[PDB]
RNA sequence: CCCCCGUGCCCAUAGCACUGUGGAACCACCCCACCCCAUGCCGAACUGGGUCGUGAAACACAGCAGCGCCAAUGAUACUCGGACCGCAGGGUCCCGGAAAAGUCGGUCAGCGCGGGGG
RNA sequence: GGGCGGUCGCCUCCCAAAAUGUAACGGAGGCGCCCAAAGGUCACCUCAAGACGGUUGGAAAUCGUCUGUAGAGCGCAAAG
RNA sequence: AUGUCCUGUAGAGCACUCACAAGGCUAAGGGCACGUAAUGUGUUCUAAACCUUAUGAAACUCCGAAGGGGCACGCGUUUA
């Protein structure tokens, strides 16, 4: 193509966000937070990144993978009140 | 993807027994023609690679 | 020891001769030293200076790496590794006996050189003053010499109070703004 | 200058002729109200010059101050400003405003009367009254003298804020 | 520089120990005085006695630590006894990372 | 006379505002945003100086904000151009205070000159 | 109940400054230096061996507002919702959730946790 | 609206209406790479920036220092 | 009804972003000035900008919700 000055006739651009698990949600190891399309692991999603927060979840079953290092992903190792087994 | 010394190069490796062309580039920045290297092929251990035409 | 003795015994007592303090090492101590230099790289495109380099090492042996300043300039010059400097650590004991090629020498040279800092100290015992372009050495040729230095000398002390800073620095050796 | 009232809601606080009030004394919080008819004596002569009484309906006396001014933004519907009352052991603001008064000796060279248009000072107090006595805008409008906020007259004792400073009357006719 | 360097190996050491809390931990410390050791298993723990000199005292740095190496390897390792471990290595490795750790192996531990 | 640059954009609204202040001497205030044509605005200071003094200065507490994007009328059917227009809008700040006495507010008198709106003077 | 190398909870109701003090078990400097380690240079905070000396700012303890720092249901600002003044904003009441500064206080905590002692 | 011009893929959002969340002859920055290494391992080092006065040194390039919601930089928009 | 976690608009507020007003001070700053080895002597004003006074906002910060979703405890109307 070829453009000029005086009028332009270009594109935009964007993508789909989609968040995945809606937090408090059985678990296993769906995925969340797209922030990053590279992802990484994270086990259990306790929620982190800068300064205090981390999400109040608690909910077992199995790994998580989640957002870039913006926020934060968990990997800990309480279920709930469980820890026994199961 | 263009043609005529200037930008862009159209390097790829060669091993004996190793039929793998590595089919990456870089630049003419290092000496033309020979080209040393070494590393990986199919698989087993690492194989010839010399580079040539 | 010798002058570490001189040192030891000598100009670390008169300080509580004069007042003392709560401890026996309490008095300064040979904090820091260098010598500092280096005026960029002038004589060629950084490829001569090398006889310039070696040059800063001429008293003894320790080969220094010049450093480098910051790169942001693409103004003057500066890369992401061009020299700029100096530095080098080479305190030690022999380091007193280096005061008699110091706190000695240059004096009985260097143009009007009558006396050795009026005041300017304070704050810490690191009173930046030193060298123009003299060695005052023969102990080789200095005919295939031909360089040109500048700069001047730190060395601090642990010196913090203005009476440490520079009270030591005053019995300390001899040749000095008398 | 009495009190009564009560009302824990907005309703008889946009009424006509009425307030809204806070109180907060040791033990004595609450949200009184009062009418308004010689309620604009804030400003005027009262800032903190003296402190009288009020007689609340039940118990108590607390003298207090004005807890600087506020009137209406735009209108003159003085809306829900302040009052502090002196019972606490550290809230902030202080009222000391600092005027312009006088011929204005600025026909001099070129200047006209003491400007000025803030309403925020340099000022501090300690407890919390707020006394009444300072000038500050006059003094020889010229040149090698001056007279701004960074020390002046000031209430009692010194002043503490973050970096005493700011601007207020200064001269530059 | 320690309480001021001292901080490149804390929470990244105790990253094996809760990152698979398979092997223990470990004190370490300067002083050039006594030597100890007192271990703690898994990162989600922290208590556990130990012991002192009344045995061999004449400090030293070196040949001091590859002691309580097997000195004491089980003198305190009661639970278990033995049981997959892990060294701390807070610092460099002078030798007392080595005679210790060279010398852990010798009557206990499964490094 | 605002920016100097920094490019176009700003979108519309109104209601009120934030930038009232206790005056020291006389006051004034504009209630909502009204109308003042930037080039009417470019027509306030000098009208209020028509010849109040040789000298003379005081304070105000506002800025052009502005720009609107007219275009022309060949066929209005699409997008836009550029600003050619200018507006200040506020809601309820100072702008005058006077420090004399008898003129009182005599510049505040012919400011609501350039007002199709109401702009009370108020006092502080 | 003693002083005290230390692992958490934690994350400024433990940021800094003022007084003084303990050194022998806690902890600093130091000493000797060629060799393990070999530091952009030297071995000084990264080095092998330790009985002088001292604890001086750095190591510790309580008093300790000069400002920080936690600092409230209470009036405001903000809000799922109900008819309205009313010009979009804006605004009355009914009417729930319910900032912040300001009001006091406190700040140099506290509990398990491995010890060198009368 | 014809249409010269201007538009035809991807990426940053503003405006998008605090989960997803669209448009536009409404607006601004570009590209279809880099790199045998800014990849993996282990280690130490806080960056611009002012001040102290001292070099070829009429600012600035040299160094010591405290400060440093660290304001560097991490391969080229942008957010994180 | 209730448990539990967050998004961070509306706004406050400001200290990294763009700009905002007044005072102290800032000229390492610039020039009007009989100078004149930096000019040591001296002067005058924004100006960067620190504190204070205490400014704005869609694209501001350690603040903060209505609402909403996730599931759970339990049944009121009906196959949701």
């Amino acid at each position: 193509a070829h453009k000029k000055g005086v009028g332009s006739s270009k594109n935009g651009r964007d993508s789909n966000p989609k968040y995945l698990g809606v937090k408090k949600f059985g678990g296993e190891v769906v995925k969340a937070g797209n922030i990053l399309v590279r992802q990484r692991g994270t086990k259990f999603k306790a929620g982190q990144g800068v300064g205090m927060g981390r999400d109040h979840t608690l909910f077992a079953l199995s790994d998580g993978k989640v957002v870039f290092i913006n926020k934060g992903k968990g990997a800990r190792f309480i279920s709930i009140e469980a820890a026994q087994t199961e | 993807a263009k043609d005529g010394p200037r930008i862009i190069v159209k390097m790829e490796s060669s091993a004996g027994t190793g039929f793998y062309y590595t089919t990456t580039k870089n630049r003419r920045n290092t000496q033309a023609k020979l080209e040393l290297k070494k590393y990986d092929p199919v698989a087993k251990k690492h194989v010839v690679f010399r580079e040539k035409k | 020891q010798q002058l570490k003795t001189k040192y030891n015994d000598q100009v670390r007592p008169a300080l509580m001769q004069q007042f003392g303090y709560s401890s026996v090492m309490a008095v300064p101590r040979i904090e820091k030293i260098v010598v500092n230099e280096g005026l960029g790289s002038s004589k060629e495109d950084s490829k001569a200076i090398d006889k310039a380099a070696k040059e800063l090492a001429l008293i003894t042996l320790q080969k220094p790496i010049i450093t480098k300043a910051k790169k942001s300039i693409s103004n003057f010059k500066l890369r992401q590794g061009m020299p700029v400097g100096i530095k080098v650590t080479l305190r030690g004991e022999r380091m007193y006996v280096f005061l008699e090629k110091l706190i000695n020498i240059g004096l009985p040279r260097i143009r009007d050189f009558r006396g050795i800092n009026p005041n300017a100290f304070d704050g810490r015992g690191n009173y930046n003053l030193g060298i123009k372009e003299q060695l005052i050495f023969p102990e080789i040729t200095y005919d295939m010499v031909d360089k040109t230095r500048g700069m001047d000398i730190t060395i601090v002390t642990t010196a913090k109070t203005d009476e440490e800073a520079r009270a030591l620095l005053q019995s300390m050796g001899l040749p000095f703004r008398k | 200058m009495e009190l009564t009232a009560k009302p824990r809601t907005p309703k008889q606080k946009l009424d006509e002729s009425m307030i809204a009030a806070v109180a907060y004394n040791k033990e004595n919080n609450v949200s009184f109200a009062l009418d308004r008819k010689a309620f604009d004596r804030a400003f005027r002569q009262q800032s903190t010059t003296g402190l009288f009484d009020i007689t609340v309906e039940g118990g108590e006396t607390f003298p207090a101050l004005v807890k600087a001014v506020q009137m209406d933004k735009r209108k003159r519907a003085p809306i829900h400003v302040d009052f502090y009352m002196v019972t606490y052991g550290e809230p902030v603001e202080v009222s000391v405003p600092v005027h312009t008064t006088g011929r204005s000796q600025g026909e001099v060279q070129g200047g006209l009367v003491d400007i000025v248009v803030h309403n925020l000072q340099i000022v501090a107090p300690g407890p919390r009254r707020i006394p009444q006595e300072l000038v500050v805008d006059v003094t020889k409008m010229n040149i090698g003298d001056h007279i701004t906020a960074g020390d002046i007259k000031l209430p009692e004792g010194c002043t503490l804020a973050a970096d005493p400073e700011l601007t207020v009357v200064s001269v530059l006719p | 520089a320690t309480t001021i360097r001292r901080k490149l190996r804390t929470r990244r050491k105790v990253r094996t120990t809760t990152a698979a809390s398979g092997r223990l931990r470990l004190s370490v410390y300067r002083s050039s005085k006594h030597i100890y050791a007192q271990i703690i298993d898994d990162s989600r723990g922290q208590t556990l006695a130990a012991a002192s000199s009344a045995a061999l005292k004449s400090g030293n740095k070196t040949d001091t630590a590859a002691a309580v190496g097997k000195a004491l390897a089980a003198a305190a390792a009661e639970k278990g006894i033995k049981q997959v471990v892990f060294d701390r290595g807070s610092y460099k490795y002078h030798g007392r990372v080595k005679a210790l750790a060279d010398a852990a192996r010798e009557g206990g531990l499964d490094f | 006379t605002k920016f100097r640059k920094q490019f176009r954009g700003r979108m519309t609204g109104d209601a009120k505002g934030g930038d009232y202040v206790a005056f020291g001497d006389y006051g004034l205030i504009a209630m909502e945003p009204a109308w003042i044509k930037s080039n009417q605005i470019e027509a306030c200071r000098i009208v209020m100086s028509r010849h109040f003094r040789r000298g003379g200065k005081i304070y105000i507490r506002i800025f052009p904000d502005k720009p609107v994007t007219k275009k022309p009328a060949e066929t209005r059917m699409g997008k836009g151009k550029g600003a050619v227009e200018y507006w200040v809008s506020v809601v309820k700040p100072g702008r005058v205070m006077f420090e004399v006495a008898g003129v009182t507010e005599e510049q505040a008198k012919e400011a609501f000159r350039l007002a199709g709106h109401k702009l009370p003077i108020q006092t502080k």
